């Protein structure tokens, strides 16, 4: 498909991901992935954070959301840390975040927040090497509303790896998001994308 | 409003008018009397180490280019073309020998000089005075152990003098530790608060920790966690508070080297800092070695804050009276192992970054306190900062500055706001000095 | 702009400068001279009936906590912590014996008193003057048959006196009906209009109904529907208009007890009101009993409006010159059957709530008229309110106030704006009285 | 799945709905529901309100959109009306709203409004007791644009019940929306979610 | 279905499109169309503009986005140009736009822009007359983020015609968008919807 | 700020203070001294050709209705109801004999007159002075070969005189070509720039083309493409620059009739213009015939710009100091074949419309230059417009106005800003004339 020498704006990473999905298409897998993500988003939207952890998140998970520094498209000399991790969580770190959300002294959660998630553009492809693993790509719009007139809308693309698990319970083992807005205008990014 | 006469901050810094967090005319006035007058954080050596490296930074509402020169010095310039005023640089960092304007193509060097103009000979002939057309330069650029600050005012005191008594407290970690590095890039988030709200919180507010951060303390299991929900207060001698002539101040929590880090890092950090402390005992003395591994919550006046040991480094960039752009970096000790550097940086962001769970606890506090400053019935109301007043000392034999020998109090708020009155009511640096000639007496009054 | 001398409202209230709906300096001035001076709607007994019950409400741009005390009285306080000014209460309603600040944990009672401070003894010792640190209290809180109003000014006239001649008209429904309840919670929507635009519309505008609401009249089949598209005007004696010294006024449409309700409720309501009317004839007389079951479109100066019988109750909360936050409640008669109460409340919201189809008809009118007040060529233009001028009377033997004995006219606009000039050009309540000593003569002039 | 004693932020209502969809999955039903909702949204977007009423809305319909008052998460004493109905319409009440939209003297509809709806996260489950009834959950982003520079975007989750009807024409019998923004910043809520 | 004499707000064009999709439903076609559009949006989001042109766009393409002047719903005399073309591109004109995007002196593309697209409400129907052609309708939310704090969100409905092509490579032959906002508040419309 | 004395534009227009692109007080002042004083573009005959046809247009921040009268004239009125100030017309174009207000139904004719009031007899009787209640009329409406302009000031000079020396340059294309038509509707987009930024760019900026538009030049293969990336400059005699007393000016690029059009149209256009030129040689002379088919980049002071030959026609409608609403139309020659008219219009939008790839190149330039005018350290900085100064002439035997006989320079900026100082510092048209009595001497000084 893509040749990044000709398609000059495309990164090598992005070109690898297109290759992964354009090759073998498995309609049934796409539909299964769609259901999985819809169920995950439902659990998150109702703030069932413990259930999300138990039913959707694997023990080996890496949950990562980066913010990349703005650099010149023609840059090639400056070689220092390119991004920073808004999230780079293992299971225990996610659990700490979930406990924080559920603590009755989390004053910011009263009155109760309202979340609505919109998941679209689902694509799925089996890993070539590890048959327990499925690659799933999806885009999310996340709407947060709190305290009468606070409204924050988040937009992103998610690159996931999910394991088959046991009993048909698929679990997230990696989520990667390169957040598209460099300066957030949503007060914070304290939401699970 | 007549800033010469208006009492915005009472005597001894005991209270401030709530309008200071909401008044847009005052914000405009602070641009002149605070941001164009004082020292502002730009970057660290570690972010622009090689010739040609540059970053963009804000100084108040202005944007500047900060560039490593060929001779090893750093110069900073307004990020504005000298022709028709377009922003010159659109990226946050890079390496270049010059900057070319995308409008008409004027090219400036990393030294600010106008070096090329398209078709100069055919168009301007010899009529263009390029020597007077260099980028507008930041008058003063100075380093505090790798940390680079700028000041638009040539009359400012040197940075080291400006840090005053706070410098003594920072030196163990900034100098004697072998040096710090700033890990970039920073997180960047806009909050609907005045820049002074987080500045005051970090300069002197330990009182809020147990209550505001109850949930974070409980969930993260960090070393300071005994305070969750004010379940307990610390020992009278658990720390101190200090403030200085030019407004900078800090809290000290003895021995809290792992700071806000969750239990996953506490053992490694407590081991690392304790080992360095043992070596520093012989070099700088037991007291200063202990300070090295003690948690300092500091604001370098006006809008640069940090938590040493935790490694949180913040810039509260003003946008308007109820808008601030928050930049969050991590600070690490240069001689820490690389893997520990990486984990500490992620933990800084985990707790205090854009998705920082501790920082989230503070949001509503800062935003609503700021926004209430606009509300009619609160404008002329008094924000209180009297905790500990008349127990502060100065010229102590061991700990310099105006000092409150208690972990929790409002000493540092009083010194921050005293410096703020003096600036807002003064037209220049000489007038600020005249207004500050009995600064410590004003702060210790009834003792 | 010199508010002492500027003629914003002409003599007799015949016209107003269009800038009053767009000028931000004037909006700031109204905060002082309108909102901090006059009586503002807070809540109803039915919403906070038990000790400890509270709600939050706006008073101008300020937010207050309104709380039922143990002795049965109601007190209101600014929703702002006395320490560093954080908003105290983040919810709209509840039950509590006190309110604790999420910043540093100060605890205030339902009576406004500072009751607890974390670690007060270890930190403040005996130095904290808690008695002078109670929440800032609304000076005046008074009830009109369960409807609770607040005023920040201790010099204001009592609420009953402030209602002046309008009170006589409200009494049949508010008092003699056995009492009303307010059904919450309110709908809340922001519109891009000045608060005066809906206030004037409800105080005195029957002229717009047939044209603005043509589609709603046609579609809903309500009792007022004959007017759809100005297909017809009512009978000269179909109603009246009135206004009063302190600015409140209303329209009266004889017998229209089902008001804006669609045909599904018209029979039940017309039966209910007619039966109550028959009993009231003997208690308060035929005229006042008929008023009870007559549709009143009223504004209680400055920003509280209502439609009796329809049961629409509005607060036009000011945000800035072209922004208002609209709160919509339903009012029901206490002795109506429960099921009828429920249906009437839904119908109020159906017609005048956030998705109210009648309210939607008015949006563009209010928004564009307000926004045009900012436009250069319209600032100094005159908004006209001369309909019916020189046919109004006062001191009539049956109907009190300045009265226009016609259903449709602009009497109530003239009285609203006369009261507005007097306030904007006055520094206090004594000056308003001096400016209002010939109020009714000014309004009836040429008759 | 969820235990609301442990998942402290989850309401009993929300937990019941998750149970309904996580149990039996019928891929064909999900796709049928997706088509149904896409067709309904198309009719609404082109302002075919009479067609929507005739083809999509059952005679027994309850169309309900609530606004809940903000209360403390720890509240337990204050027991007065918790919400209010922005919409609580029967068929005849919807018909009144449709007639209002189509009246040539509805001045606010000239120039013509523009609507665009985005339906996502579709889930479907048959009712356990009434075999004529299907539960459908979906999320909607609704974009309204009028008068040159007025733009209002609405976000919500919809809990629907649709009946099989006759001739394959499924019809809405209940729509429930708990609107997530307490103070609307869209001028009004005069849109059909 | 619709009768535009009764459904007074509906245009003849809009009523024709509803007829097209409500008639024969081909579930497999809907899913194929969904995959096609998801793949196209992925290529666009990673700024693989040359690949998009080569893999997704037919040589006979008409890519058209109009802005209609606001007129009275009751207008019937004024008969002058009703719309204007924000885009009305043939293949060569699209190629010019793609070359402009990829030129290293396109200063506005440094630092690199970030795009995220959300495609929903996909409907598909074969053309009655030309068996090489498929009608596809879909709605798009497009999020652009650049230069730290610039964020522009676009919303629209797309009426497409795609040809079967060769080798299973379907290609766009017509895209029509009637842009819903008359006055843009996104700085420009320089995005591919 | 005292506009009588403040030097916002230096002598000879050599520089301007950067604050002029960001200061909101100045923007308010321009509403009075620029927009309410000068001639503003409204529409073209081709858009309202028949009796009853109308369009809405902005004049500064005001909105007006522009209507073709039965006698063939055009009158314009504020789009504001004379009753309570609602916007009268909500559409952009149409045909009607009158306009009825959706609030209370007042009906105005296409001639501005109040013609009907609902229920006038029953409500107002004979008391309503309808003759004094006509819509507020634009004092002056004049045509330049079908292009309709308005002015709120009855003291303005006639439009033809106001165009001054620029008119001579426009006449070949606007008059001698047989006439132009404007193809609507326009594209409409909001940009975050001051209205002066695009105005100055179009009035006199050829210097930016090669660099700003490098990518567009390279990609579109248009006739001006040799300049891509400043790969080359044109021939000293490739064009000229001119400016005039009242501020209008333009660049002339000899023979560039296909302008910014991509190669797909270049052959057809170059053939069309060349054939017309051959006929015009005999009618208006070789020089003026060549001007006809030469690319003119012009701004008709203050905020109307155009590119002849390219056929781009713009209105930079002011919203606030950093917001402008851009309207883009295409201009075509009436006698061009219909199919060519259609293709040219699409190409105008393709290059300079809402998705115009050339217009996109200019976005960041205009926006950041404007926004930087708000930044503290740049407010008092000087934007430079000295290119070519002291080589301009006036009263030349062939080319009128103040003229720079070079393709690229800043002559037109200097004349635009000179006219701007004179207006901002003047209270009326007589004072502007007094301030402009040596306008061309000021502009040519050192030559
Ligand atoms: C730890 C201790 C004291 C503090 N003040 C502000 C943050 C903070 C963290
Ligand atoms: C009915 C009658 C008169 C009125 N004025 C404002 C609303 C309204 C409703
Ligand atoms: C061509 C030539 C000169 C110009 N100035 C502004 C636009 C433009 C286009
Ligand atoms: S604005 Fe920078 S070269 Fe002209
Ligand atoms: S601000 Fe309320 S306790 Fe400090
Ligand atoms: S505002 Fe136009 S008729 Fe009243
Ligand atoms: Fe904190
Ligand atoms: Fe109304
Ligand atoms: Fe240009």
């Amino acid at each position: 498909m893509i040749n990044i020498q000709e398609d000059k704006l495309v990164s090598a990473h992005d070109a690898e991901e297109i290759l992964r999905f354009f090759n073998c298409h498995d309609s049934a897998l796409q539909q299964e992935a769609t259901t999985l993500l819809t169920q995950e988003a439902h659990l998150l939207d109702i703030q069932a954070y413990r259930a999300w952890l138990e039913h959707c998140v694997g023990s080996e998970v890496q949950y990562q959301v980066i913010s990349r520094e703005l650099r010149a498209a023609s840059e090639r000399r400056y070689k220092l840390n390119e991004a920073m991790n808004v999230y780079n969580e293992n299971f225990q770190q996610l659990k700490v975040r979930v406990e924080h959300q559920l603590d009755p002294q989390n004053w910011g959660n009263s009155p109760k927040l309202r979340f609505t998630r919109f998941i679209t553009n689902v694509q799925a492809a089996m890993d070539v090497n590890d048959k327990e693993l499925l690659h799933i790509r999806s885009n999310v719009i996340l709407h947060r509303a709190r305290r009468g007139n606070q409204v924050d809308v988040f937009y992103a693309a998610r690159e996931d790896k999910w394991k088959r698990g046991e009993g048909g319970v698929r679990k997230l083992v990696q989520r990667f998001v390169d957040y598209p807005e460099r300066i957030l205008q949503t007060h914070n990014l304290m939401v699970f994308l | 409003m007549n800033y010469n006469n208006k009492i915005l901050v009472s005597e001894s810094g005991l209270s401030q008018k709530h309008l200071i967090h909401g008044d847009e005319e005052l914000f405009q006035h602070e641009l002149k009397t605070i941001f164009a007058r004082n020292w502002l954080f730009l970057t660290h050596d570690s972010l622009i180490p090689a010739p040609g490296d540059y970053v963009t930074a804000k100084m108040g509402i202005d944007e500047v280019i900060v560039s490593r020169q060929n001779d090893g010095s750093i110069r900073a310039f307004l990020n504005v073309c000298r022709h028709r005023g377009k922003t010159l640089v659109s990226v946050e960092a890079g390496n270049a020998k010059g900057f070319v304007c995308s409008y008409h193509g004027w090219g400036f060097g990393s030294n600010g000089e106008l070096q090329s103009v398209p078709f100069e000979k055919d168009l301007y002939g010899e009529s263009l005075n390029k020597k007077c057309l260099g980028l507008k330069e930041v008058a003063r650029v100075e380093s505090f152990h790798g940390f680079i600050y700028g000041c638009f005012d040539q009359e400012a005191p040197p940075l080291m003098d400006y840090l005053g008594d706070a410098a003594w407290y920072l030196e163990p970690m900034f100098k004697h530790s072998g040096g710090l590095e700033l890990v970039g890039p920073p997180g960047k988030v806009v909050i609907k608060a005045n820049w002074k709200a987080p500045a005051e919180n970090f300069v002197g507010d330990a009182y809020h920790v147990g209550w505001t951060h109850a949930s974070s303390l409980r969930s993260g299991e960090s070393i300071f966690s005994s305070l969750a929900g004010n379940a307990a207060l610390p020992p009278e001698g658990a720390g101190l508070q200090m403030t200085s002539k030019y407004g900078s101040g800090m809290g000290v929590l003895w021995d809290g080297y792992s700071g806000v880090h969750s239990a996953d890092l506490v053992p490694e950090l407590m081991a690392f800092g304790g080992a360095k402390q043992e070596r520093l005992n012989k070099e700088i003395g037991d007291v200063r070695a202990r300070i090295y591994r003690s948690h300092l919550n500091c604001t370098v006046f006006p809008n640069n804050s940090m938590l040493t040991c935790s490694g949180v480094f913040k810039v509260w960039n003003p946008i308007d009276a109820n808008t601030t752009e928050v930049w969050t970096y991590a600070i690490v000790e240069k001689d820490m192992p690389e893997d520990l550097k990486r984990r500490l940086a992620d933990s800084v962001q985990r707790t205090f970054g854009p998705a920082g769970f501790w920082e989230s606890d503070d949001n509503d506090n800062m935003e609503t306190a700021s926004q209430n400053g606009k509300k009619y019935q609160s404008r002329d109301s008094d924000l209180l900062s009297n905790l500990g007043f008349g127990e502060d000392v100065y010229g102590d034999a061991v700990y310099p500055g105006v000092v409150g020998k208690s972990a929790i109090g409002e000493t540092s708020y009083r010194g921050f706001y005293r410096a703020y009155q003096a600036h807002v009511s003064s037209s220049n640096w000489a007038e600020f000095e005249h207004a500050s000639s009995t600064w410590h007496t004003e702060l210790t009054k009834t003792t």
